[PDB]
RNA sequence: ACUAUGCUUAGCCAUAAACCUAAAUAAUUAAUUAACAAAACUAUUUGCCAGAGAACUACUAGCCAUAGCUUAAAACUCAAAGGAC
RNA sequence: UACUUAAAAUUUAAGGAGAGGGUAUCAAGCACAUUAAAAUAGCUUAAGACACCUUGCCUAGCCACACCCCCACGGGACUCAGCAGUG
């Protein structure tokens, strides 16, 4: 899970800053305007705002690459929860994989422009970024089986050389 | 195609020129094996004089004998040349009149 | 717009499907043998690698996977 | 202090890999004229460069200097300079940090930090 | 008349005339009628095509596919095949 | 060919700005990398590696070959691909 989940008693984002100013509000009215009587979409508007404050230098701006990345991390985690119940939903499975790919694209542009913000965003959002591999590797049973032997054969050849060196050095040391 | 696509591919690939019955040679020498008649594919009507020959390369081919009347028989030697007989399908060789055993057409 | 070119392909595919039906049993035996040769070629290609590298026996705990057999 | 034999005494390229110890794989590109089209395209070459301090990251523009003697079969250059650091570019004209076509620090200001 | 099947739940299969027979994107409507269709046309990038048949075939490789799919030739034959009116 | 030290002609070795035949139904090669405590796990490749096939090219000329076994200690089927000439 994630460190922060909005509490049920929290007000929606429309009245988040309005109810505190009001001198006295009833418990019922606070409950109607809380996150308990709201849709899941409203709970996501609160999660996004919390992350923007904790990461973005200027939370008022939502068009920065760092803000767009935070908008996609909340959606991605939402789509993942959706797909845990709706295991055979293919439209949302496409939404999940396309948002992940969109986030990776934005993280690439951020890395190339503002590396300092890039490092903070990845650390805070807990997103690992892997660089695109220069060459595409084809995969099939014949290739994966030959590539496994080739790696094993090499390792055996190198292990034998290391043993030979130790024996050769040991013999020389005894002579000295 | 775009200029980038023309660059990545370059000039058109050219299929190799496969050889014909003479194997890219002006003439071949062959020994007659059989003499027979071939019928021209319609709309033509004739009894065209042909012969099977074993060429110097070692293969066997069918050769049209031009002219009105030949004295060719088995075991004779002939000099074949290229050129298809248009009505006779598969006959891609011809015999040269006046060389080796084959002789010039007897003038009437 | 006539369908003549579609009718030529229609007859080719019809006749081809009936040819496969007649010789279905023969084709099955051809395939099982083509896969067996495909497996031997795979094993030999793997033996070439370790022998060229200088090993006299295949790497310890290695058994060439049977990848063309009815494993699935 | 004789200089290298290789033609590329000075080459600029992008660090496309850094998985070898103290070595950075650099991709340089040159313009080559297509004789049929008479248009220039990019021909790219790979250069291994000695990165003594392992101060290189994938994607940064660097300047390589040809070594006098080849260090190894493929390592015949060293890292002269990092022209542009990936995501940490410093505008040459004004000297202020930039993040794309924008100033992270205004050129009017004088932070001196 | 009655089955397989069309239904549900798991997995496979990966093919349609999967065709708006129109790749996507941004312009322009005049300094522009091969025909028909859906007016013409510029630029950018990728894909694709190079006479017809042989051939949605043979061989090769990959695939839960085993009478399968994708990939995809040549010999040889012909002087045409094909589109619109 | 000059000097007790320098101008050429001609080569050899290690290399690389760029260019350089065909087949992609040859798509993976399988040690092909770096460091220098000897560790790290890398290197080449759809911008065509690797494999196979074909071909003398760069033309004041150049390159390879010299009975055959790429070589030639050795071995073998033991020499005109020098001029003329023969089968
Ligand atoms: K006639
Ligand atoms: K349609
Ligand atoms: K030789
Ligand atoms: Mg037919
Ligand atoms: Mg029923
Ligand atoms: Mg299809
Ligand atoms: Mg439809
Ligand atoms: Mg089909
Ligand atoms: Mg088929
Ligand atoms: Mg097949
Ligand atoms: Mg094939
Ligand atoms: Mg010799
Ligand atoms: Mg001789
Ligand atoms: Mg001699
Ligand atoms: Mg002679």
């Amino acid at each position: 899970k994630q460190d922060d989940e909005p509490p049920s008693s929290a007000f929606i984002k429309e009245y988040k800053d309005i109810i505190p100013n009001i001198e006295k509000v009833d418990d019922v009215v606070k409950r109607i305007l809380s996150l308990e009587m709201a849709s899941r979409k409203e709970k996501l508007k609160i999660k996004q705002e919390q992350l923007m404050n904790k990461i973005v230098e200027n939370p008022e701006d939502s068009r920065t690459l760092e803000a767009q990345i935070i908008a996609l991390t909340v959606r991605i985690r939402n789509y993942e929860e959706h797909m845990q119940k709706h295991r055979k939903d293919k439209a949302h499975k496409r939404h999940l994989l396309m948002s992940i790919d969109r986030r990776k694209k934005l993280l690439k542009i951020l890395r190339q422009t503002n590396y300092d913000v890039f490092e903070k965003t990845c650390k805070e959002l807990g997103v690992e970024y892997t660089l695109p591999p220069l060459h595409f590797q084809k995969v099939h049973r014949r290739f994966l089986a030959k590539k496994a032997l080739c790696i094993r054969v090499y390792q055996e050849v190198q292990k034998l050389k290391k043993q030979k060196r130790a024996l050769k050095a040991a013999a020389a040391a005894a002579k000295k | 195609a775009t200029l980038n696509q023309m660059h990545r591919l370059g000039p058109r690939k050219e299929p190799p020129k496969r050889l014909g019955p003479t194997e890219g040679r002006p003439q071949l020498k062959g020994v007659v094996l059989r003499t027979f008649i071939r019928k021209p594919k319609k709309p033509n009507s004739a009894n065209r004089k042909c012969c099977r020959v074993r060429l110097s390369t070692g293969k066997e081919a069918v050769c049209f004998i031009p002219g009105e009347g030949h004295t060719l028989q088995e075991h004779h030697v002939v000099l074949v040349e290229g050129g298809r007989t248009q009505d006779l399908p598969g006959v891609k060789l011809k015999v040269v009149r006046g060389k080796y055993d084959c002789g010039h057409v007897q003038k009437k | 717009k006539n369908v003549l070119k579609i009718r030529r392909r229609k007859m080719n595919h019809h006749k081809y499907r009936k040819l496969v039906k007649r010789t279905r049993f023969l084709r099955r035996k051809v395939r099982e043998g083509r896969l067996k040769k495909k497996q031997i070629k795979f094993e030999k290609d793997l033996k070439r690698i370790w022998l060229k590298a200088g090993l006299k026996e295949a790497p310890e705990n290695w058994q060439t996977p049977k990848i063309y057999l009815k494993n699935k | 202090i004789v200089r290298s034999s290789v033609h590329a005494k000075w080459v600029v390229g992008k660090v496309i890999g850094t998985a070898m110890i103290k070595t950075a794989k650099v991709r340089a590109t040159r313009l080559v004229l297509d004789p049929y089209l008479l248009k220039y395209f990019n021909k790219r070459k790979t250069y291994f460069a000695h990165d003594a301090l392992q101060q290189c990251s994938v994607g940064d523009i660097v300047l390589l200097r040809a070594l006098p003697v080849p260090r190894s079969k493929h390592v015949k250059h060293e890292l002269a300079e990092i022209i542009f650091k990936v995501g940490r570019v410093i505008d040459p004209v004004t000297g202020k940090p930039c993040a794309g076509t924008a100033y992270l620090e205004s050129p009017l200001s004088e932070p001196r930090e």
